[PDB]
């Protein structure tokens, strides 16, 4: 057994961590006080859930997590919330003033003050690990802390933990729920400094999650609570293989091996189905074919794009519920004849399938109905470059006038880092187009 | 009001669509780089489809189908017909074609050798010797069987090609404009030499004897139908238009899964120009598909009005039909 | 469709379906860039306090 | 995240006293500092503007400054006068005589160090100080001349804190003296360099709103300050109340100010109300949105159709459909997209607070960073040059040590501000 440490940075990272860890406890049967009656090995053990939870002598199951925000009010809700007993106070780290939606303030000015504190709190969890395999980092592209302090954290983790894998869960900026105009600046800056330090990153466009909540949950004005509970489900599907018995994606290395043949192109597209409203009185349960077919509908993706006009390098299907391989192959056979699924020539055309028999767990009183079977598809398609194109276009519009640049330069950053970062994104956009012509 | 932008100043069809939209008083035009548009009349090359459908509170529509170039490039059209089972290698209405890179070269020479034992081919320019055409290519191309026995109008002994304008809306309805045009050759068809190609190439730009028989070397369906009755004892609907409607529907139904915007965050429509070639036996052959076609002056007013009614006002409604819907 | 590497357990199964075969910076450099930016903040603050002294 | 409030001069203390009356009523604080409200939302962010004293009392973090005792004695006698900490009253005796030089160089110099001692005392008690907000007029002497001296000295001692002002612009429609364009031009030169955010409250706009819209034939300063206190309440809603957006002064500056010198905002309010008269028809969300963008609701006499919006902030107060707010806000942008710069994507952000202001069921406050505000500085620059080309009334200033060169420099810097706003009006 090898342990994984989760790190939640900024508001978006912390609040999504709240969602995921609440969901994890429900799936593994862990009470809010940390007790887990089904665990018969008191005080320790190397079961699959011990990848994410450590154990105390009294039987408490503590997440291998650390929350860090440059401003206290969000983590303070964790310190007083339903799962306050779950976490040790030392792994909840708060500053006093935030980064003010300013990458350079979170990376240079304030980040320098607190980077050594976090790294030693991270060290306290690593010493509890017999064989640490790496980190799962949750953060937003647009926030000053989520972008600025994460890229500084990712730089130092490569120094202190060189042999370790690092996976990102990144929240892509969407104007319908963001209250900052400089998110494209922060997004490009943080992607340039982090790119070589992340082995695999799952982007989540808030615009896609927002629309899924409106369309399939009939929520008129989705809140972060609506979005984060849905995002936690997808995250849970992705991490389930690390927390449960199986043979697919059993370690963080296997994520890069199965999904990322090119180091720089490490942004798999995630599609999830079915999303069913809990208020729906009558619902016909969808089949294996119907939910596998929904994985190739753009309206169900975490990022809106068209995989028909790109090429695949890898494809995983992660099923939860009443699913058997016979029905999956029958569904893949039908879908291949009716859809534009094209792989790059140097890659085998096919799917790696993982099935977990336990149906998806929904939090009581949430918006998602319980289903009999669900699937998450992780596909490394070049079509996700559309999200970089959108972001870089917005970047180019503002930067051409040098609008808001003075806020970053005034924090010690040099104007050249903007163009240097944009140049890297220009290279990234070019690599996708080479692979997917 | 509705909003639209114009990113192709060279488009004669959508220039008229811009005017008709402004004359409604319910459409306002913005600057090219303004993202808060309802409709985009986009550029022909490198249209940014990836930036469409991401403006909150705006239903967005564009006058091009992403991926339709697979049908509107000579090299892509051949590959699409030979690989798609819906059309197959034994497609009866497309001429034998082979892609050559300056390639199926060896597969092509096998057909030309069985043709050695009518062996005139076109490369796209006409030739009868296979080696000569290949020498021309190097100095991407597709070689195609040159149809040696075409239907010739009289008086004149003249070659022609038929252009049909087809509109495909956001719902993927296929609308064939009832008015087509015959682009005629004003010089009699000479089968003895292909180097002189003013009687073979029916393009308007080749027609610099221009304008003798009909104005602008353009014959519309009214006259061409009347000719077919008096000369061949048939009608344009029966002898030619059924095959044209079959070809248009077959091509577009093939690529529908790859270009449809039914469940997308933006919508697409597109006007196409299908070019047909009729042989001695009243059989229609598909020559090519044009992704950004131009109309004929007599038909600009009626066709561009129909583009608004069927493709634009169907999505953005305001405050007898000239199209034939091809059913699928 | 070839189904390979089928593994089963109480929790579930996994397998692979194939349809067609194929056809950095050191801690020293981090500390220096963070101090170069702090130097630039202190220079811009000194220029401000010098301007206010005038 | 505490804010330190300063009010300087006659106008500064009158609108400042009204501001504290309005927000104390919103937060449920009585004139004695005792909280007698009903909702705990009233106190979740009460520390931003109030210090907690002995006996569960709330004392405003306010410092009252004047060179005359007259207006401040009126404040201490007013309805909420006893709520202010008596030590925070700092005043001289000579007055400033509507003279920018007296407030900035002579009379105000004597008094400014004692103001800074009170400022320092309030700042040392702060958990984490965001910055300062100042209320003042630019046409007088104390608020204009001393107010900008204070701002310069506060920036010297707290260079990394946010400086925010509510600055009242003079207008011959509501004029005390002819030297007001002189004082305003000298002060704007300071505001351009030493503040992060300035709400331009034009007395011309307040007079026209009172006259044309509210049907008040002879407006008083009390009628003008009713509009100021309503605007000041609205623009500080997100700083005082919890919501989706827990805003602070720095995030406001970062997102509203794309270029450092262009930080002069047009405030707007809807629905426009005159005091002592209540209208009983609540507005629909389409009506709030249409009126808050109407030029007749702007507090700076500028035609927004003559410029382009760099950034826009909108705050809706009341119980309403947040979906209808999004549709209506998106409807304004999509229908007048030429007036919003294309090179700042998504430059209109919206906030919602459930507590409406006193006497309204629904309200909407507008904060626009428009390039049309150059019209305001053009107006003051024309009135300035009309007198300065003949050196008229300059003896009042040169008698306090000033040189004509300082006037020339101030005129130029404001004319540069005007041309800089015109730079981005064409781009
Ligand atoms: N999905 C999701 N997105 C969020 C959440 N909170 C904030 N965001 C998004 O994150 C972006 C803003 O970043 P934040 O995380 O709020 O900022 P931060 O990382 O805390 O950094 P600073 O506040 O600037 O110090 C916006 O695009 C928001 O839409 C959340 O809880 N869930
Ligand atoms: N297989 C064939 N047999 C006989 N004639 C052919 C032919 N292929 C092409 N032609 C002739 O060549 C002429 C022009 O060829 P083609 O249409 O492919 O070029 P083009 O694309 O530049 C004109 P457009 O785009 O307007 O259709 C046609 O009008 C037709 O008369
Ligand atoms: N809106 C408003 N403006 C005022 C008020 N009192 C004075 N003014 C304006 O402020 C200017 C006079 O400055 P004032 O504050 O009285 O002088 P000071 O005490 O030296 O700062 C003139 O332009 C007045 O119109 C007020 O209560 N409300
Ligand atoms: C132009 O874009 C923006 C404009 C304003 C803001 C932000 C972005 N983002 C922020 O965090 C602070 N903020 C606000 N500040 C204040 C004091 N009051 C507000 O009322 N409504 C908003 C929104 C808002
Ligand atoms: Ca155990
Ligand atoms: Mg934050
Ligand atoms: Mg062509
Ligand atoms: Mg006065």
């Amino acid at each position: 057994m090898r342990e994984c440490i989760s790190i939640h940075v900024g508001q978006a990272g912390v609040q999504i961590g709240n969602a995921c860890w609440e969901l994890y406890c429900l799936e593994h049967g862990i009470q809010p006080d940390g007790q887990m009656p089904s665990d018969k090995t008191i005080g320790g053990g190397d079961d699959s859930f011990n990848t994410f939870f450590s154990e105390t002598g009294a039987g408490k199951h503590v997440p291998r997590a650390v929350f860090v925000d440059l401003e206290p009010t969000v983590i303070d809700e964790v310190r007083t919330g339903t799962y306050r007993q779950l976490f040790h106070p030392e792994q909840l780290i708060t500053g006093k003033e935030d980064a003010a939606n300013n990458y350079a303030r979170g990376h240079y000015t304030i980040g320098k003050e607190i980077i050594d504190l976090v790294l030693d709190r991270i060290r306290k969890l690593a010493d509890q690990c017999t064989g640490l395999q790496g980190f799962l980092v949750f953060h937003s592209f647009g926030g000053g802390t989520g972008s600025g302090f994460t890229s500084l954290l990712m730089e130092r983790l490569s120094v202190d933990y060189g042999k370790k894998s690092k996976l990102e869960f990144s929240i892509y900026p969407a104007p319908q729920v963001s209250t900052a105009v400089v998110e494209p600046y922060n997004s490009i800056l943080t992607t340039h400094t982090t790119l070589e330090h992340s082995d695999c990153a799952f982007m989540v466009d808030n615009e896609a999650i927002y629309d899924i909540c409106r369309r399939n949950l009939d929520i008129e004005r989705p809140t972060y609570t609506n979005l984060n509970r849905l995002i936690s489900q997808i995250v849970s599907s992705i991490t389930a293989s690390l927390r449960f018995d199986g043979a697919l994606n059993v370690d963080l290395t296997e994520f890069q091996t199965n999904l990322v043949p090119y180091p720089r192109i490490h942004f798999p597209l995630a599609t999830y189905a079915p999303v069913i409203s809990a208020e729906k009185a009558y619902h016909e349960q969808l089949s294996v074919a119907e939910i596998t077919n929904a994985c190739f509908e753009p309206a169900n993706q975490m990022v809106k794009c068209d995989p028909r006009h790109g090429k695949y390098m890898a494809c995983c299907l992660l099923y939860r519920g009443d699913v058997v391989p016979k029905d999956v192959n029958a569904a893949i056979a039908t879908i291949k004849t009716k859809r534009s699924i094209q792989f790059v020539d140097w890659c085998p055309t096919g799917f790696k399938v993982g099935i977990n028999y336990q149906p998806p767990t929904v939090v009581p009183g949430g918006d998602l109905a319980k289903v009999q079977r669900a699937v998450c598809m992780l596909s490394n398609t070049t079509a996700i470059a559309e999200a970089w194109a959108r972001l870089d276009h917005k970047f180019d519009l503002m930067y051409a006038k040098r609008a808001f640049v003075h806020w970053y330069v005034g924090e010690g950053m040099e104007e050249g880092e903007f163009s240097e970062a944009r140049e890297d994104m220009a290279a990234l956009e070019k690599d996708y187009e080479e692979v997917g012509v | 009001m509705y909003t639209f932008v114009v990113r192709d100043e060279n488009s004669s069809v959508y220039a008229e669509v811009s005017r008709l939209l402004l004359a409604t008083g319910q459409w306002k035009r913005l600057r090219k780089d303004n993202p808060r548009f309802n409709l985009m009349l986009g550029e022909r090359n490198r249209l940014p489809f990836g930036r469409l459908g991401h403006e909150p509170g705006l239903v967005q529509l564009v006058n091009y189908y992403r991926g339709a170039d697979k049908l509107c490039r000579k090299a892509s059209l051949v590959k699409l017909i030979k690989t798609s089972p819906e059309l197959s290698e034994s497609c009866t209405w497309f001429p034998e074609s082979y892609v050559i890179y300056p390639d199926e070269r060896e597969v092509f020479l096998a057909a030309y050798n069985r043709r050695r034992e009518g062996n005139v081919w076109i490369a796209k320019l006409i030739s009868s010797e296979a080696s000569e055409l290949l020498d021309f290519i190097d100095e991407v191309h597709v070689i195609q069987k040159y149809l040696e026995k075409p239907l010739l109008l009289e008086p004149g002994h003249r070659k022609f090609d038929i252009r049909s304008w087809v509109l495909v809306d956001h719902l993927y309805n296929i609308y064939l404009y009832r008015e087509g045009v015959l682009r005629t050759s004003s010089e009699p068809y000479n089968s003895a030499n292909f180097q002189d190609k003013t009687c073979h190439l029916t393009n308007h730009c080749i027609q610099k004897n221009y304008g003798r028989y009909e104005e602008g070397n353009e014959m519309f369906f009214e006259e061409f139908n009347q000719y077919l009755m008096d000369a061949l004892n048939t009608t344009l609907e029966n002898s030619i238009l059924l095959q044209i409607k079959h070809i248009i529907r077959s091509c577009l139904m093939c690529i529908e899964p790859a270009i449809s915007t039914k469940h997308l965050h933006y919508q697409s429509f597109q006007l196409f120009g299908f070019d047909f070639m009729v042989d001695e036996e009243l059989k229609v052959w598909l020559i090519e598909v044009n992704g950004a076609p131009a109309c004929a002056q007599k038909l600009y007013a009626e066709l561009c009005q129909g583009i608004v009614d069927v493709a634009i006002s169907s999505v953005f409604p305001l405050a007898t039909s000239i199209f034939i819907k091809l059913h699928h | 469709m070839e189904v390979i590497e089928l593994n089963k357990c109480t929790s579930g199964q996994s397998f692979e379906v194939i349809l067609k075969p194929p056809s950095d910076p050191s801690l020293e450099e981090i500390q220096k860039k963070l101090e170069a930016a702090e130097e630039r903040r202190k220079y811009q603050e000194a220029e401000l306090l010098k301007h206010l002294a005038e | 995240r505490e804010i330190v409030h300063i009010q300087a001069g006659q106008c500064g203390n009158q609108i400042g006293a009204k501001f504290w009356e309005v927000i104390s009523d919103e937060h449920g604080i009585d004139p004695t500092g005792s909280y007698h409200g009903d909702s705990d939302l009233q106190l979740e962010r009460i520390n931003v503007y109030y210090n907690e004293a002995t006996g569960n009392k709330y004392v405003p973090r306010a410092i009252l400054v004047d060179l005359e005792p007259g207006t401040m004695d009126s404040v201490r006698s007013g309805p909420f006068g006893q709520i202010f900490r008596p030590d925070n009253f700092v005043f001289g005796q000579s007055g400033a005589g509507n003279n920018w030089a007296k407030g900035h160089y002579t009379e105000g110099a004597e008094l400014v160090d004692s103001v800074l001692d009170v400022v320092r005392k309030e700042s040392e008690s702060c958990d984490c100080l965001q910055g300062f907000q100042l209320t003042h007029s630019l046409g007088g002497g104390t608020g204009s001349g001393m107010g900008t001296l204070l701002i310069s000295k506060i920036r010297e001692e707290y260079p990394d804190r946010i400086m925010n002002t509510f600055s009242v612009m003079p207008s011959p429609k509501v004029s005390d003296t002819v030297v007001e364009p002189y004082n305003a031009t000298l002060s704007v030169h300071q505001l351009v360099e030493n503040t992060d955010e300035t709400y331009c409250i034009d007395n011309e706009a307040l007079y026209d709103i009172c006259f044309r819209t509210l049907k008040l034939t002879t407006p008083t300063y009390g009628d003008l300050n009713h509009l100021v206190s309503a605007t000041m309440s609205g623009v500080t809603t997100c700083l005082r109340f919890p919501g989706q957006l827990n805003a602070d002064l720095r995030k406001l500056a970062v997102n509203m100010v794309p270029f450092p010198r262009l930080h002069f905002f047009m405030p707007g309010f809807a629905p426009l109300t005159s005091r002592g008269s209540q209208q009983y028809r609540a507005l629909t969300v389409p009506e709030l949105t249409q009126q808050m963008f109407d030029s007749k609701n702007m507090m700076a006499a500028c035609d927004p159709r003559h410029g382009r919006y760099l950034t826009v902030a909108a705050i809706f107060r009341g119980r309403m459909s947040m979906k209808e707010v999004d549709e209506q806000m998106l409807n304004v942008q999509n229908k007048n997209s030429s007036y919003f710069v294309e090179w700042i994507p998504n430059n209109v952000k919206t906030a919602v607070c459930d507590i409406p202001p006193r006497g309204l069921k629904m309200s909407a406050t507008f904060i626009g960073n428009s390039t049309a505000i150059q019209e305001l500085f053009k107006r003051i620059s024309e009135q300035f040059t009309a007198m300065f080309r003949r050196k008229a009334f300059l003896h009042w200033y040169t008698g306090e040590g000033m040189d004509e060169m300082e006037f020339t420099e101030a005129e130029s810097n404001m004319n540069d501000l005007v041309s800089e706003y015109q730079q981005y009006q064409d781009a």
